[PDB]
């Protein structure tokens, strides 16, 4: 039963893996350098150029 | 580190399995030696004779 407590701890720990990593992907996507200046920069400089 | 304390916590439990294992097998142990060291009792020597 204790090797069973491992175990679930064991799954908590994991899912808390995926909650930070979902943390680190939605700041990522919050960052301030991101899609919409890219294709910014991209427009822009396609057009002037 | 949790989950290695845990497997700590199954490591003991064990020897503790195993030192209540040499418990019982200790008295299977002075039961057996108590009853071949006897061998043949005062009854069946008088039974004999």
């Amino acid at each position: 039963k204790i090797r069973r407590e491992a175990a679930q701890m064991q799954v908590e720990y994991q899912e808390t893996q995926q909650a930070h990593t979902q943390a680190q992907l939605e700041l990522l996507q919050r960052k301030f350098t991101n899609k919409a200046l890219y294709s910014w920069m991209r427009g822009k400089l396609s057009a002037i150029y | 580190i949790r989950i290695q304390q845990r497997t700590v916590d199954e490591v003991d439990a064990d020897i503790a399995v195993l030192a209540e294992s040499r418990r019982s097998a200790q008295n299977r142990l002075e039961k057996y030696q108590q009853l071949y060291d006897e061998d043949i009792n005062h009854g069946e020597q008088r039974a004999m004779s």
